[PDB]
């Protein structure tokens, strides 16, 4: 009763709108934090595409991917405490002087 | 008119030409962490795009 | 399908590198000893290339509805094992010098080996997501492994943020694709359309967001501005085992996908490709030019040598000879730069602390160590594809590919890019044979040298005769 | 089975050269010395048991000697080598520059002198590989090899008075130029290839095969044009001529790296065995553009030798004016033409390498290739102005030595072609006598322009003085008795040409 498509379109406006988080924002926690909403549509849609197909393939690549966004999530937690105590600011546009 | 070899000049051109198109590509690798992640929506902007064109 | 003992017995280095990780992780748990780790490490990756033999002496089957093993595997878990085993070898005199725990560098390297054997073996898009979040998540503990260093700190924050980011896109097209076809199997990809209709839209905008995060995975511009600041910032042989294992293992994984999928051989992708490549070649040639650090010229480097690897990947259907093209270029192209990060990793070792910059300085390198002034001098000709290297043997496949396949544009990409190489590359060399204005004992970093000297003979004499490496890489057929 | 090992004693006598600079720095000149008259014995004995004048034009492939081995079974690839009457002048001529080019780096006392030799003799059998081969596989190879030997001792052991910055600069000119040539001719080989398998199903690398081709004139004329490109950037041909004059002034001041690398035209081969047979139709239609680039070529190259304040720069021009002769000859379709091409290609080899050798030693004297700090130089000199007279007067035109037979005889033939062209060059040869008096004029009569070129000079070491009187006696017999040159080249001249007209 309810449509893949809507579903699909629900997972991918919070794709994008977790992109554009992840662009407009210099603290690297934001980016984070959009990197986790990114994440979550991305397995919101396969759940989608499992629960239309009746198979349980959806939820099993839901499962690979909130492991694999609890350790993204941790990793990327590490490296902004990293950056926090040796600069004292989680402006993500001082961390650039490699270039060329 | 001819002592200092205009045809290699005019072959030597593609050379400067090169160096031009390189300095121009470098002032893309900034540094700067955003503009990668705007680099990346950009090409996979572009990719949809042109697979949706053809 | 279930498994059966047989299918066990297709399934070793797999078996082989999660054990090795148990036993390192629990020895770690014991004692911090940096000397017996690294040896349960490379002992571990020797055994799994011993179980690549034993499987090479069974046959190839599919175990699991995820995996398949074939000769086609077995190539490309050696292609990763060997670049892993350089990668600890490399390693030992870069954490001898790093006053911090060392063993932990082992232990995600043998966890990413653990993934690129995966991605060599993998058949399914479980299978392929799976293999690629195991071997970025351990390159983002490896990347900033001395994250007291700013440069290092740089490089973790930027490949984490930007290998999250593609991993997501990859997901969402996987999700998209499983949306049309119904099902995460290679082959089924397309399978459920007919009589033309294999353009779809949401097949073509899964695997544009696939392409996307793999195109990031293989430095292909354009998410190609991570890889000079990467391959800069990471320690130099983390930066070796990136540039050698991780292209390696998600080119031949692509290979794969490209080669089972039945919408492989839609035009849409093959032009979007095509222009990927030519933009790969032209764009990591040009921006080398000018380049006086090492670490990002190779990062541009490997930027034009995937475009070339780009360039055989999209004559797959249309010619015969493209798979074995790809093999003896990714052989080429494992062993060159093996060599050349190596070169890199020996003369940065040990590691010098946190404050003290890891500037290279290749000037003058003849003039106080001149073998592997030699040494770099040979990788910088195999790269440039000289006729004397195995580097001008791939390059001279995929010429033969695109020309049967008549892909002339990315020819003539090859050649100009080509020619901007021998520019940059010669450049190198006659600098190592420069002057110098001004300016260890162990038997590791022996092991390091022989490691490089090796890995130019083979390139060297691989160059003068090809054919061993030709018929290695023919006899290693798939599944079809 | 002398081929093989005719390729193979260079590269051995180099490695043991690179090898025996443990036993002393005055060891390895007489190695290379050893080898490189091993080389040029065993050239003059397959030329004195080869039976060159008596045989006849029976047919492309014919050939004197020939060898088979699988390199590369998988693509079809083998090292085949083969031999006739004009791939034998070739190598005698380049056994006997590399002999020359080994006398002339003579004491030459410093580190890693073994190194240079090592390069020298990879360079000299790679010119002697490339003119032997008949696999196109085999043959690119070594067309492409002699680059990195050439590279390294121009950019390492070239002129020690300009900057590291400019010899670098050269060198790297030099390598692009020749190497992305080279690319393109190998795209052509391998479309030639694959297009010979499409139409057949046979395939292979094998010259022999490959001339049987059915294909459209387009595609002939794509293949023909690659070739063309990869031997006009080595010929050289304006406006690829450009590598050659900083190369030349950038090579090691002894003078010997002109004579090993450049100083024979493995393009004027090239286009004759494989841009003539493989694609005759192609290039009967691109006769006029080659014979009118090689018009250019004549007469840029006679304005730009007549510009020059640098000796080396000025030969390198003539070069390039000679060559523009020889390039109008090879597409004339002529077989007195042809022989008249490979009359000049030896005689060019002969009087540039005098020129060059010459040049040289004059810098030696005065640490200078200024023709603006000299004059006077008759009067300073002994054996140096008289020697540079003869062989400006060779390289003039000048009936008596070689290059008069070999411009005359291409004259004669290309005017039985095409005549407009035809005066254009003999006016070209006027511009020939103009450039030639013009650096006799600068150099060496007038008053010292410089306190250099007004004291006594040193004169001319026996070795040099010995060689270069050789150069002129070869020089003075191939304009006086051409006839054995003639008849060993007239089989294969007369096979190329009869291939070339009967396919048109
Ligand atoms: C006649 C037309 C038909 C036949 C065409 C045949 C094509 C192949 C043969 C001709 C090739 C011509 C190449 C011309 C440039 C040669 C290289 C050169 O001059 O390099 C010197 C220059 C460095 O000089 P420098 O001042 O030291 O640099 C600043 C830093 N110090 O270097 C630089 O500035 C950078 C050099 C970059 C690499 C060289 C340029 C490559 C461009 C593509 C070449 C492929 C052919 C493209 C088409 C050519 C025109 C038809
Ligand atoms: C910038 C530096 C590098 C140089 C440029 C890069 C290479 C450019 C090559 C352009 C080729 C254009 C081909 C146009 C038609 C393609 C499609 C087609 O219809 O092909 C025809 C034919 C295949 O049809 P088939 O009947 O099977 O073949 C039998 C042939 N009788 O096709 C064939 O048979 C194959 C035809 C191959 C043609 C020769 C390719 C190489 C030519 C030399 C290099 C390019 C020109 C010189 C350099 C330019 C300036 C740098
Ligand atoms: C940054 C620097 C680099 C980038 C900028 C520089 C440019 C790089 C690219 C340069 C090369 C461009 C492409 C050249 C090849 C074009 C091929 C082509 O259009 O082929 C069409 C046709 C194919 O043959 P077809 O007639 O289809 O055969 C089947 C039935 N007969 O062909 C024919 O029928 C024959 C066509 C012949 C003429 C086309 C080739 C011109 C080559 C010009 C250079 C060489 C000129 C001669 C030598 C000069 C002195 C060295
Ligand atoms: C029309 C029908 C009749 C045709 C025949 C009769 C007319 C032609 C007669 C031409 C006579 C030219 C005489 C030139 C003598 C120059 C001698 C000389 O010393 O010149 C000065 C200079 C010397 O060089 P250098 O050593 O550097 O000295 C320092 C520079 N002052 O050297 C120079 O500056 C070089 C001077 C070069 C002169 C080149 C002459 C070419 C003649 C071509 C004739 C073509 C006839 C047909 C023309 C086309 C008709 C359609
Ligand atoms: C009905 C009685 C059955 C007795 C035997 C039961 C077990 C047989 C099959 C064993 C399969 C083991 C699979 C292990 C996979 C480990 C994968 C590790 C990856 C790193
Ligand atoms: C096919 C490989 C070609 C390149 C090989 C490079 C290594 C060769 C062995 C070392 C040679 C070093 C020579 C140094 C000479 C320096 C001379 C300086 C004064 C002119
Ligand atoms: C910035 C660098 C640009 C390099 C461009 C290199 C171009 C090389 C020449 C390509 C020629 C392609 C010709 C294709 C013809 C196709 C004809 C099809 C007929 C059915």
């Amino acid at each position: 009763m309810i449509p893949l498509q809507h579903g699909l379109i629900l997972a991918a406006i919070l794709f994008v709108l977790g992109l554009t988080g992840l662009v407009i924002r210099r603290n690297l926690l934001f980016m984070l934090i959009g990197l986790e909403i990114m994440i979550n549509a991305s397995a919101l849609a396969f759940v989608v595409a499992g629960s239309y197909w009746g198979q349980t393939d959806g939820q099993v690549m839901y499962i690979l991917a909130i492991s694999l966004a609890a350790a993204e999530a941790s990793i990327g937690l590490a490296l902004l405490l990293q950056l926090h105590r040796r600069r004292q600011n989680l402006n993500i546009d001082s961390v650039s002087e490699m270039r060329g | 008119l001819l002592k200092r070899d205009p045809l290699n000049s005019m072959m030597n051109i593609p050379a400067v030409l090169s160096r031009f198109a390189g300095k121009g590509l470098l002032l893309s690798e900034n540094g700067y962490l955003r503009w990668y992640v705007a680099s990346m929506s950009i090409g996979a902007v572009v990719v949809l795009a042109l697979l949706m064109v053809l | 399908m279930t498994i059966t003992p047989q299918n066990l017995i297709a399934l070793l280095p797999l078996l082989i590198v999660g054990l090795t990780v148990v036993v390192v992780m629990l020895s770690i748990a014991w004692r911090r000893n940096h000397f017996l780790n690294a040896t349960l490490s490379v002992i571990g990756l020797n055994a799994a290339l011993v179980s690549l033999w034993f499987v090479g002496q069974a046959g190839a089957m599919d175990v699991t509805p995820l995996m398949r093993v074939d000769g086609f595997a077995m190539l490309y878990t050696g292609l990763v094992l060997l670049a892993s085993l350089a990668t600890c070898t490399f390693a030992y005199p870069w954490l001898e010098g790093y006053n911090d725990n060392k063993d932990e560098f082992y232990l995600l390297v043998l966890i990413a080996a653990l993934g690129g054997i995966l991605l060599a073996n993998a058949n399914h898009l479980a299978s392929l997501f799976l293999g690629i979040e195991l071997i970025s998540l351990p390159l983002f503990g490896l990347v900033g492994y001395a994250f007291r260093q700013k440069r290092s700190l740089e490089a973790s924050i930027k490949y984490t943020i930007l290998s999250a980011a593609a991993s997501s896109f990859l997901l969402f097209g996987m999700a998209l694709v499983y949306a049309q076809s119904g099902d995460l199997s290679f082959v089924a990809l397309g399978k459920n359309l007919g009589d033309g209709m294999l353009n779809e839209p949401l097949l073509l905008a899964g695997f544009g967001l696939m392409i996307v995060g793999l195109g990031f995975k293989l430095s292909l511009v354009p998410f190609h501005l991570w890889t000079p600041d990467v391959y800069q910032g990471a320690p130099a042989p983390v930066s070796t085992f990136l540039a050698t294992a991780s292209k390696i293992a998600i080119f031949g994984v692509v290979m794969r996908l490209f080669l089972y999928a039945p919408v492989g051989d839609s035009e849409a992708i093959r032009v979007v490709l095509a222009i990927i490549a030519f933009a790969s070649i032209i764009f990591g040639n040009l921006m080398a030019l000018s380049q006086t650090n090492i670490k990002r010229l190779l990062g541009y480097s490997s930027i034009s040598h995937l475009g070339y690897l780009l360039v055989a990947l999209i004559a797959l259907q249309t010619g015969e000879m493209s798979m074995e093209a790809v093999g003896v270029y990714l052989a080429g192209y494992l062993f060159s730069s093996l060599g050349a990060f190596g070169v890199v990793s020996l003369m940065s070792s040990p590691y010098r602390g946190p404050d003290a910059d890891s500037l290279f300085s290749y000037r003058g390198l003849f003039w106080h160590r001149p073998i592997l002034a030699a040494v770099m001098t040979v990788m910088m000709l195999s790269l440039a594809g000289i006729p004397m290297t195995l580097g001008f043997i791939g390059k001279f496949y995929v010429l033969a590919v695109g020309v049967q396949a008549h892909l002339w544009w990315l020819v003539g990409a090859v050649v100009v890019g080509s020619a901007i190489g021998l520019y940059y590359y010669l450049r190198v060399a006659v600098s190592l044979y420069l002057h110098a204005p001004e300016q260890p004992s162990n038997w590791q970093y022996s092991a390091g040298g022989i490691v490089v000297l090796i890995s130019a003979l083979l390139v060297l004499v691989l160059g003068v005769w090809p054919q061993p490496l030709i018929s290695i890489v023919r006899l290693a057929m798939p599944l079809m | 089975m002398l081929l093989p090992w005719l390729i193979l004693i260079p590269f051995i006598g180099g490695f043991l050269c690179w090898q025996t600079e443990r036993f002393g720095v005055k060891v390895p000149r007489w190695i290379a010395l050893i080898t490189m008259g091993l080389t040029l014995a065993l050239s003059l004995q397959l030329w004195l048991q080869g039976g060159y004048s008596l045989t006849q034009s029976a047919g492309i492939p014919q050939w004197q000697s020939e060898f088979d081995m699988p390199w590369i079974p998988r693509f079809g690839i083998s090292i085949h080598l083969a031999i006739d009457g004009l791939s034998l002048l070739m190598v005698v001529l380049t056994g006997l520059l590399g002999v020359l080019a080994v006398l002339c780096s003579w004491k030459e006392i410093e580190k890693y002198q073994g190194f240079f030799h090592l390069n020298l003799m990879w360079i000299l059998g790679g010119v002697i590989g490339v003119f032997l081969a008949i696999d196109m596989f085999l043959f690119f190879f070594f067309w492409e090899m002699m680059l990195v030997p050439m590279y390294f001792l121009i950019a390492l052991w070239g002129h020690k008075a300009s900057d590291g910055k400019t010899r670098i600069t050269a060198a790297t000119k030099f390598f692009i130029y020749t190497q992305a040539s080279g690319l393109v001719m190998l795209i052509a080989i391998l479309a030639l290839v694959f297009v010979h398998y499409n139409a057949t199903g046979v395939w292979t690398f094998n010259y022999e095969e490959l001339l049987n081709t059915p294909m459209s004139s387009g595609v002939e004329y794509l293949l023909m044009l690659g070739f063309f490109i990869a031997f006009a950037v080595k010929m050289p041909v304006v406006p690829l001529h450009g590598w050659l004059p900083d190369a030349h002034s950038q090579a090691p001041t002894a003078g010997s790296v002109d004579l090993a690398g450049i100083l024979l035209k493995t393009a004027a081969y090239g286009l004759l065995r494989f841009s003539l047979p493989l694609f005759p139709n192609a290039s009967a239609e691109f006769a006029p553009i080659a014979m009118w680039l090689g018009v250019i070529g004549i007469f840029y190259g006679a304005w730009m030798a007549f510009a020059q304040t640098d000796i080396k720069r000025l030969i390198a021009y003539t070069s390039v004016s000679h060559m523009g002769f020889v390039l109008i000859a090879i597409y004339t379709g002529s077989q007195l033409a042809y022989q008249g091409a490979v009359i000049q290609m030896i005689a060019h080899g002969l009087s540039a390498a005098g020129l060059f050798i010459l040049c040289g030693q004059l810098y030696e004297r005065i640490h200078t290739r200024d023709m603006r700090m000299m004059g006077g130089l008759w009067s300073k000199m002994k054996w140096l102005p008289a020697l540079s007279l003869f062989f400006a007067v060779a390289t003039l035109g000048m009936p008596g030595t070689g290059n008069f037979v070999g411009e005359f005889m291409i004259l004669f033939g290309s005017f039985q072609v095409v005549p407009v062209i035809t005066v254009i060059s003999t006016f070209g040869l006027v511009f020939a006598s103009v450039y030639s008096l013009a650096m006799l004029h600068r150099a060496y009569f007038g008053k010292a322009k410089s306190q250099i070129a007004s004291q006594e000079l040193p004169g001319m070491s026996l070795r040099e003085l010995f060689m270069i009187l050789l150069l002129v006696v070869l020089l003075v017999l191939l304009g006086f008795y051409p006839q054995p040159i003639l008849d060993t080249s007239h089989s294969a001249i007369g096979n190329i040409q009869q291939w070339f007209v009967n396919s048109v």
